[PDB]
């Protein structure tokens, strides 16, 4: 495994300001530090970080950030389904709903261009699909989207169609589940995919329309329509 | 809050189990095969 230091390398630089250097947003580098591990540790199973004492990276972190570094796991983990979850069940249950919704979107990464047919992704995902926290909906959805890309799934699609009209939704989940869909449905030309993606445009308003997470529904439509 | 989070952990404890065993007997039964 390679840590991210091993990547940075930090000492071939001048280190000019090696003392009281300029004060970087710590949470943000763990943040950094957190994608570089995935990154470089990729499809190995290994790192150096998370797997030897995983928790203390974690906490390391801050807000959404733990979410992305728990995710980072599945990310390393990819195409490992067997051995997924056997590493990621410790994080599964977590005083954190950011921990939670990090290993959510890690058991979808590690299901992530494979079939089984356990439908472990299903068979995770499908309970926190409308949970109350939208935290908890978002890394669901976005692990299903991305473990059931380009896959064309009804009973997917059905599960994931009714959280785009959920009351109880932000605009970040909406856009969200419309990017699953997106994925899920891609070159399919879903007819059910379209309307609902459509009925969410139309019952949104100017000021609604107006923030950026709405961009997300019309590149759904794009994902559901390319080529 | 409290309990609904509990259960949903029971919940997903459950089914975690119920997919490592089914797991485990597609693995055996893939080893079976090539061995075959």
């Amino acid at each position: 495994p390679k840590v991210p230091d091993d990547i940075y390398k930090t000492h071939l630089e001048n280190n000019r300001f090696g003392g009281s250097g300029s004060q970087v947003d710590s949470a943000r580098m763990n943040l950094a530090s957190s994608f570089v591990n995935g990154f470089v540790n990729a499809a190995f199973g290994q790192d150096k970080l998370l797997t030897d004492d995983g928790n203390k990276w974690l906490y390391k972190n801050k807000d959404h950030g733990m979410l992305s570094a728990a995710a980072s796991l599945g990310m390393i983990l990819l195409w490992d389904v067997d051995g997924g979850l056997t590493q990621i069940d410790k994080y599964l249950y977590s005083s954190e709903d950011y921990i939670k919704s990090g290993a959510l979107l890690a058991c979808g990464i590690v299901n992530s261009g494979v079939r089984n047919e356990c439908d472990p992704a299903l068979a995770l995902l499908s309970d926190y699909v409308l949970h109350n926290s939208n935290t908890m909906r978002l890394g669901s959805i976005f692990g299903l989207g991305l473990a059931y890309a380009g896959s064309n799934r009804e009973d997917v699609l059905t599960l994931l169609l009714p959280v785009m009209g959920d009351s109880k939704s932000s605009m970040e989940v909406a856009g969200v589940t419309a990017l699953a869909c997106g994925m899920i449905a891609v070159g399919s030309c879903n007819g059910d995919v379209t309307s609902t993606i459509l009925q969410t445009i139309m019952e949104k308003s100017e000021t609604e329309l107006k923030d950026t997470y709405a961009r997300w529904l019309p590149l759904g439509l794009g994902l559901n329509h390319l080529g | 809050g409290d309990r609904l989070r509990q259960t949903e952990n029971r919940a997903t404890r459950c089914k975690v189990e119920r997919l490592q065993l089914l797991l485990q007997q597609k693995r055996l039964r893939r080893k079976a095969r090539r061995d075959a």
